[PDB]
């Protein structure tokens, strides 16, 4: 992936996340848990819902065209109808080859493009009171509890509140 | 003091495989299926006005071969043929039958009307062994065989106006006698001859004689050809002998309209595409059944099988 | 004390709606459209030599009708044939008609070189009240119908080399009599013959009689055919009744010539593109006006907008 | 998009930017004000410009062809005329639908990380003198007055001469 | 004190220019060629069996032209007709040569299995000083020419059932005299007439007498035809003049035979892919060689040259 | 590219680096070094490598097909046989043009992409005892010798080891 995230400095994925496509483990002082972070998880799928639609809600109709099946042999004329089949069987063949193709390669890259923008978000909330580990995790050098990790997972952290507390243990 | 809080995302089970642009072999967590490639195996009897052939090919039916009168007056979204229809009439032969079998189609009506042509000095509805309609002979339905009538056989000369505001398509053909003694014996004259006309169209066929392997018991041919007459044209038919008069006409109608062969059963369903092998979905973008299709359907491919990746790439936990 | 520096991109009041891999619609700062929709309604008169048939189709101003007389020897890289055309001369029937409107459309040149042919026993130059060149009785300009001269109509066989370098369109015919008397009237000969023929074909026409729809006031019809002579062979023509004789050959040329039918008013300007709709611009990839075109023209798809973004997406504004 | 600035991390769209697609916006000491990135708005340009070109300078010519309407009613012959345009127009109809797909797909990225760019080589630029905050400003912790900001945009800020000033404040 | 440690990726002295979508224009560190432009200009004579014409057209070989009887019964992979192909024989002409040479062609094959003639009452294995047989005069090896036996031309009507399990392939002929004299004189009857038939089909032909430009000194012509008979079907010759017999049948097999006109010499190698202008590897996806392929071969395209990058791109360093 | 990398905020390539793709370049107490990244460089080639085999190793059987070269005018028929032909031709040629644009195009940004990943592997490695200068180069704050840039090359490097003796020099 383009991202280097899933499968990439995110070591593996998680079977126990069956609540969502991304989300959060933590280990403070009161424990250890897990949530799925629905916002991100909703992203993904919303586009790669509207990704599949445009490829599956469309068909064209046909009715008389030419025949493609014959009980004798002719020659000339028959020799143009079916290289006229065999033409046009091959084109969307390849058509179909190549639309999945891209589709699966723009998919991957998006699911990856997605678990960055939630790691790029969550860094740039912590600001200065915590650092990355590389492995996907962030090492909060406060005293971040389940309401302080709440208010980092919906989005409400407060980096003034516990910046002086982590410069001293991050600077020392 | 410190906290530590991971980003991840999932990971599944049973993953499932998809293709991308630097692998054709590569899991993700889900993925759905875009070649159409199974059946019911059975045509739906609807959207589409279907009809059952039976035993009878399009053609006979428009002919007029007695065991295809039912098809009389016939129409049809789609017409489908069966591999076990026989014609059971006199030996016929269509100089083009897969155009006529088409344009008919197309039409997707036998709507006949008949006609008041008058032969004078000849003798009508003739008949076969080789067309017995019931018991006893008979021909098709649609066509009228004309003989010598008192030792004679006229310079045939009869006209048929199109004075409506459609498309009329007229169904004649000649007689191709076994012998001489054949010939001069049904139309006295030693060569006929079929010449039929609009302002648009002239097309004149000259019977010829010969033995041909027996069909039904007879040697004899009849070649059959068809003739489209516009709004405000007219028909010409003129032959001094081997002429089978036409009874009337085709109304010609321009829709939907096809045919195809198939032994798929006509089942009570709703299926907006069809194929020869049957009826199928068509809520996916391609199918692998069957290239001949009618309605609305995906288009047909060789693969078999394409996902549609449709989840992340999918990394397990050992 | 502290700075505040901020990161930003631009935006539209109204922006433009555009199609991607995970939207059908999503908005864009600018776009541009992808798809000719709509025509001038007119035909530039010029990188290509347009040649208006005016009354005339093709083959009448090959024939020789006579008010296509204007159209002898004319040029074009597209000739426009108008759907109120008519015809005013003899009543006429052309086996694949339109392969001979095909071909002569594609040479692009009706340059009618005449020949010295040797027509000894009968009288030349056969016209009909069908066919009025002036208050007289006339016939196509390119055609010689031969008819009997002193009580005998001759088995012709005249030779035509072609010791030139290019190929020769020789195109001529046979003539259908409305009634046997007509045909011994006129040939001498009960039954009629033409057979044209090279090293490398034949031709062998046989006449057909019977009454047909008065066209003009004519029951009877000639039916054309055309040969073709590579240089290095002779052209023969063996008759002995019916033949509609040629007066010389039509010099064919290979290069981008062709055909429309269009309605389409000629107009003084410079487009590459012509639909029978009127020339179009060829700046854009697809179009959607007709599927005939001509010259440098847009792919024809069945889309009538679409467009191809040119900006970021577009985010309002508080 | 892939990347997460536009219409993501970077809330809104400035419509009073009008003489480029990228910009900055500041606030100091001596007032706020507003400057059109030149460089990175051109990239972005002349990427898309040479993708269009890429589309409209090109049509192929045709003279001589088959008819493809017709007076009457033939058959087999017409049928397989009208089945090879119907086969000629649908695939036709279907590149040109994927084209833009295909193509507006990838514009919209490309202008999203053109924009990502900009912001990396801003922050790259400021060192240890700012802090991101998340909603593409930087909070740059010096007196940056005018010029300051302006060697920034023009980036010829030297980081070094506000270093010592910066770390007092992020770290105090 | 500090150390300085730089992340950065190579540069090649020269690059390669490739084509993206955001550039027509744009060097990348390496690339392979995708369209395969270049043939060795000679034709391997395998996978597949190759058969040159050398100076035989299919059809002669068909036929039985003397100097192509080395042909008999010979099978391919690939026909290879040559341009400097010549015919020798008698002055022929096959309407619908092209699906004749193609059908053949496609079967692959030419076995011939003579059948009991049945010519009771006529003379047999005519022949022409335009086919000369040696010193002698001869004629098509595979075709019977008849003519009138101890003055008189009977009403020929043989039969020949097809017992087998495949179908055979008959073609026969009919002759057209230069002269009525010549008719008469060959065949007694003024108007010559040949009918084949079967259950299924009847084509029923007739001479047409008239002179034509000499070929190897003959005036005269011969027009061919052919006929398929199915298992179960029987085959009926009904003539009474003018028939050129059939001596038996051709074999009719399925599968990958095909015919190619091309110059090129057919030397010893292995290559997958023909085309007319040699053999060529079928390791790319596009070729620019030949429209005309037989075998596996990259798809033709009208681009001499693609690119496909395989590194990135090449930034040098001032 | 899309990430900026390549022909980005990294100057230029390495024509003296012939035995990989990425690598690092140094100049420590000891002198200056240079040393091809194998797991980077392998990453992007072993993708490009099979991108490439789904075109190359693929062609299909077509036997008896139809005429395509005529020594005589003929009309209607013809017609129809040359219009398939050239109608197929464009499809292809159109379909080759587009194929390259595309996979190129991708393959330029997926080579960018993996040369900003292992920018980013390294940045994370060195936590907080380097700098990124802007120009793909990390400053270092801590003598680090040969053994010591090795260790970072291998991914062994121990930030702990250095980070009081960098975060000295960082801000002081
Ligand atoms: C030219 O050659 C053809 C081919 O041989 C020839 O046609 C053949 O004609 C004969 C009659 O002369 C046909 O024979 C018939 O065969 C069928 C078998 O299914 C029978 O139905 C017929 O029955 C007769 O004999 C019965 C004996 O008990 C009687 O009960 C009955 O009433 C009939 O008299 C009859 O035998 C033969 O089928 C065809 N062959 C084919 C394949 O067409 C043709 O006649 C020849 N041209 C001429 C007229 O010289
Ligand atoms: C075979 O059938 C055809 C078709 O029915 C038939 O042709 C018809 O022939 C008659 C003439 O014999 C045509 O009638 C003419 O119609 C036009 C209409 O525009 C008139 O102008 C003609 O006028 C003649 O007769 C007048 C008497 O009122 C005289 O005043 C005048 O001077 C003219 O001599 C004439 O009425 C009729 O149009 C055709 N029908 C068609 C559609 O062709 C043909 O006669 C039959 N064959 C034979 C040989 O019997
Ligand atoms: C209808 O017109 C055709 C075409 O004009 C015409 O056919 C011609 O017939 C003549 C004779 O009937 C042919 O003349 C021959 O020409 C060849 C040259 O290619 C010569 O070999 C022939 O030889 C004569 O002279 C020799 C001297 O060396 C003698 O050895 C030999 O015995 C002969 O005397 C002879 O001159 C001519 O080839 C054809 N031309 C064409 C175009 O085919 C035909 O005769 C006319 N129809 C009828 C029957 O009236
Ligand atoms: C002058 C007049 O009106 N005479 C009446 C007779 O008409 C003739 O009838 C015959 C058919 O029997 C033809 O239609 C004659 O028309 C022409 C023509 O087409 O112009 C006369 C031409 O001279 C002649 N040209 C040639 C080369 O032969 C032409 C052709 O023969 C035919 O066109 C071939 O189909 O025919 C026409 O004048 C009429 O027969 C008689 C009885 O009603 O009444 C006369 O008053
Ligand atoms: C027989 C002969 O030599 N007579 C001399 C005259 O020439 C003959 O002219 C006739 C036509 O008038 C034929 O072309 C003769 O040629 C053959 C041929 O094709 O080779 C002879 C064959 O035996 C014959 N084949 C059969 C089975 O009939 C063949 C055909 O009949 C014709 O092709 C029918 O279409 O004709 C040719 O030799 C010559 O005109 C005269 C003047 O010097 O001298 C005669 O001795
Ligand atoms: C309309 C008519 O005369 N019908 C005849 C028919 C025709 O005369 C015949 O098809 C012309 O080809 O011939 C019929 O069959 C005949 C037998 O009745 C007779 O025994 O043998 C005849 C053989 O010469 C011929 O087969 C038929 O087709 O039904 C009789 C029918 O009335
Ligand atoms: C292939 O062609 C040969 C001819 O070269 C055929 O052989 C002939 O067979 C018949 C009997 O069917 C003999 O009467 C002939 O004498 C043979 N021809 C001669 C003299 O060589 C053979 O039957 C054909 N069979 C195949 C392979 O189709
Ligand atoms: C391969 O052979 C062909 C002959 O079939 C060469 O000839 C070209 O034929 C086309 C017809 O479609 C003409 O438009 C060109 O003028 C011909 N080319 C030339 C310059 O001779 C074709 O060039 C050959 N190609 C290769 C790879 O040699
Ligand atoms: C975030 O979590 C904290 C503690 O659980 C809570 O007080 C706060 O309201 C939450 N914010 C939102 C909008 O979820
Ligand atoms: C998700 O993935 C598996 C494998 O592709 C698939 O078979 C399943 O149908 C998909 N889920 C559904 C039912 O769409
Ligand atoms: C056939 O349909 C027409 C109406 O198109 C009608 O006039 C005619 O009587 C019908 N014939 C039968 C068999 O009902
Ligand atoms: C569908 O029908 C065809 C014959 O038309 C048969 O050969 C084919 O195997 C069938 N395949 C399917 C989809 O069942
Ligand atoms: C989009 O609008 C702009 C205004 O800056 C104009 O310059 C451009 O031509 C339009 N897009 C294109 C590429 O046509
Ligand atoms: C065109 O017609 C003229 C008479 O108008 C004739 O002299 C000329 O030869 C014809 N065209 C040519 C040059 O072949
Ligand atoms: C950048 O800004 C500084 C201070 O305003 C100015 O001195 C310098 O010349 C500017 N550089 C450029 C190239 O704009
Ligand atoms: C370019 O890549 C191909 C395969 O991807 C390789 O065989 C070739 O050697 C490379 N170019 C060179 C000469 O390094
Ligand atoms: C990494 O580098 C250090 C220092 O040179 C060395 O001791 C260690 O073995 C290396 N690790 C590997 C296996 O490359």
């Amino acid at each position: 992936g383009l991202f280097g995230a899933i499968a990439g400095f995110i070591e593996n994925g998680w079977e126990g996340m069956i609540d969502g496509w991304y989300g959060f483990r933590h280990q403070n002082s009161e424990g250890t848990g897990q949530a799925a972070d629905l916002k991100s998880t909703q992203a993904a799928i919303d586009q790669i819902n509207r990704k599949l639609n445009r490829v599956i809600e469309k068909t064209n109709e046909k009715f008389h065209q030419i025949e493609k099946e014959f009980s004798e042999v002719e020659g000339r004329i028959q020799d143009l109808e079916k290289y006229v089949e065999d033409t046009k069987i091959d084109l969307w063949s390849y058509n179909a080859e190549l639309l999945v193709a891209l589709e699966n390669q723009h998919t991957i890259d998006l699911a990856d493009s997605e678990m960055n923008k939630l790691f790029e978000k969550t860094r740039r909330q912590l600001r200065e009171n915590a650092e990355d580990m590389g492995n996907g995790c962030f090492k909060i050098y406060h005293k971040c509890d389940n309401a302080c990790i709440e208010s980092i997972r919906n989005g409400t952290y407060d980096h003034d509140i516990y910046r002086d507390e982590a410069l001293n243990n991050r600077f020392q | 003091s410190t906290a530590t809080l991971c980003l991840g995302h999932h990971a599944v089970p049973n993953g499932t495989i998809v293709k991308t642009i630097t692998d054709d072999q590569i899991e993700v967590t889900n993925a759905t299926e875009l070649v159409q490639s199974s059946s019911t195996g059975k045509i739906c009897n609807n959207p589409h006005r279907i009809l059952d052939g039976r035993a009878c090919t399009l053609i006979d039916a428009l002919l007029g071969d007695p065991h295809c009168d039912v098809f009389q007056n016939e129409t049809w979204d789609l017409f489908v043929e069966r591999s076990n229809a026989f014609s059971n009439c006199y030996p016929y032969d269509i100089p083009d039958y897969a155009s006529l079998r088409s344009l008919v189609a197309s039409s997707g009506t036998l709507e006949f009307i008949t006609e008041g042509f008058t032969w004078t000095g000849v003798t009508q509805n003739g008949g076969s062994s080789a067309c017995k309609r019931g018991p006893a002979n008979g021909f098709f339905s649609r066509l009228n065989w004309l003989t010598k009538s008192e030792s004679a056989y006229p310079v045939l000369n009869v006209t048929m106006p199109n004075n409506d505001n459609f498309d009329k398509l007229y169904i004649w053909g000649v007689h191709h006698p076994s012998t001489n003694q054949e010939q001069t014996n049904l139309y006295v004259q030693a060569s006929g001859r079929v010449t039929v006309s609009t302002r648009r169209s002239q097309q004149t066929i000259i019977p010829n004689i010969g033995s041909r392997p027996w069909v039904r018991g007879q040697p004899g041919r009849i070649s059959i050809y068809w003739t489209i007459v516009k709004p405000g044209d007219v028909l010409v038919i003129n032959s001094n002998g081997n002429l089978i008069a036409p009874r009337g006409y085709f109304k010609m109608r321009t829709g939907k309209s096809s045919i195809m062969r198939s032994d798929a059963p006509i089942d009570t369903c709703i299926s907006e595409c069809i194929t020869p092998n049957g009826s199928i979905p068509n809520d996916k973008p391609f199918q692998n059944v069957n290239k001949i299709t009618y309605g609305a359907c995906p288009k047909y491919v060789k693969q078999n099988t394409l996902k549609l990746a449709t989840g992340m790439r999918n990394v397990p936990e050992k």
